[PDB]
């Protein structure tokens, strides 16, 4: 899970 | 003639784009009225996008924790809140480019377009649809949270979609503008994976409807079956079952071609359990499900 | 990750979109400073349509002939000339929303997005290729005219299409802002051919890596052609010979990747020989010719 | 050829  | 996925004109849009910054992290907000809407995991270091707790993380952040700016003006941030997973920011302005607008949540199998932005600024535009696994398989980098998803409606924008993140698939997850996430997925950087997706049968249909208005038509057949026996077939196919509205909707297709949707659906059907061979439907040998009867019908 | 057919941000574009009414014909115009810019066919008849003779409709025609409505503001016509395939309109109010712009030509195998309009008014957007024959496989019904195509260039915008015309087979015809057709067509109700047309290579290849640079693999080999027997190849399936001009423009992208043009030029050997077998390419089954390098870099 |  990568926050953008 | 011809058929194309279309968005709509951002320009109503791009006038409520601003720049959000806390921290050393930097993303887009939406500006409307008095009110900036970003996600709230700007307040996030780091380490606490691994294990947040919000309202601890919030309460310690002021006002003067968040730059704002339109454009180069820099806006004074008078007032902050929490509305499930966005941040509202009051502001000393109104955004004199404020559209008519409403706060939407789309279904999934709905399409809607997408302002991509950084730091503020309008990147591109395209369109994409809500997948029945509730993400959205988008173009996304690094900084674009805060961009938006949303349609026109004559002069009415209506906002649906808020980007928070991607997952491990390289599909997108994110919010409405009330702050609730589509689907079972959390503001945290822990492992979180897209359910099983499935196939979004409507637009399928209406797909084959374009293909049959343009003269592709190898695929019709004169079985006959029912909607309880097409769903049965497609759910074991990882297609949603068909509703009764989804076959109201089909309807103007239906006349414009001559074609009973039942009539698709028995086509359909066939497809499915025989595959496609190598044959091709508009030049591809997969079917299409992000083009929707509202497109085919309004691009003839 | 995620890669997007994507069109500009039309906010400039929409604020220079106006109406323009000639009798009982209603189509779009571009309205820059105090010139507004429409399709010269605005001037015909039905019965004119057929063979036109555009300098007799034009001076027949008054300052009082056209009407021009930017909303619901009538714009006041006090000029007029023929400029090639488009109509001058001089109004007496400058557009006050006119960003900066050019007028390009624009080459077979780049591309621009369409802002197509109806009745002056944004409908939709989205992003397109000048055809390798000079057509453009658009998405246009009545009305469309004087919708433009255009690319960003930093803050310019440049205007490179203005739409006028669909050909018998379904693909579409239009000018610069000079007025001057793109390939061999006449703005005539007459049958009309164009040119066998040809893939865009350049094009074909950029797509290819920017698939590579969102996960997708597996079309990839360690076989190697020389640019030349690549070429033999590529002529043989409809492709346009690959030059070392384009060699060097898929540069930047062959070194962000690792990856040697011509290694992905037999990735494309193979794939136009073989086939795909099923298996997709960003969720396509087509090889796509409609991002160029730059549409590639811009958007990762 | 149809004039849009």
């Amino acid at each position: 899970t990568v926050a953008h | 003639s011809g058929f194309r996925k279309m968005a709509f004109p951002s320009g109503k849009v791009e006038g409520c784009m601003v720049q959000v910054t806390c921290g050393t992290t930097t993303l887009n907000g939406l500006w409307l009225d008095d009110t900036v809407y970003c996600p709230r995991h700007v307040i996030c270091t780091a380490e606490d996008m691994l294990n947040p707790n919000y309202e601890d993380l919030l309460i310690r952040k002021s006002n003067h924790s968040f730059l704002v700016q339109a454009g180069n003006v820099q806006l004074r941030v008078i007032g902050h809140s929490m509305q499930n997973c966005l941040l509202r920011l009051k502001v000393d302005t109104s955004n004199p480019k404020t559209p008519k607008y409403k706060f939407v949540r789309i279904q999934p199998g709905q399409t809607f377009s997408v302002l991509a932005c950084y730091n503020g600024s309008p990147s591109g535009v395209y369109q994409c649809a809500m997948r029945p696994n509730h993400t959205i398989k988008g173009s996304f980098l690094n900084g674009s949270c805060g961009s938006v998803g949303f349609n026109i409606d004559y002069d009415c924008v209506s906002f649906c979609y808020m980007h928070h993140m991607e997952l491990p698939t390289g599909v997108h997850a994110g919010t409405d503008l009330e702050g609730k996430f589509y689907g079972p997925f959390v503001d945290i950087q822990t492992a979180q994976a897209a359910g099983t997706d499935t196939t979004i049968t409507l637009n399928v249909l209406a797909w084959l409807y374009a293909a049959v208005i343009n003269g592709d038509r190898w695929f019709l057949n004169r079985f006959t079956t029912t909607l309880n026996d097409f769903n049965l077939v497609a759910m074991k196919y990882n297609y949603e079952p068909l509703t009764q509205d989804h076959v109201d909707i089909l309807g103007p297709l239906s006349a414009q071609t001559g074609i009973a949707v039942l009539d698709m659906c028995a086509a359909l059907k066939e497809l499915l359990q025989n595959g496609m061979n190598g044959r091709t439907i508009l030049g591809s040998t997969i079917l299409e499900d992000e083009f929707t009867p509202f497109d085919v019908v309004r691009q003839c």
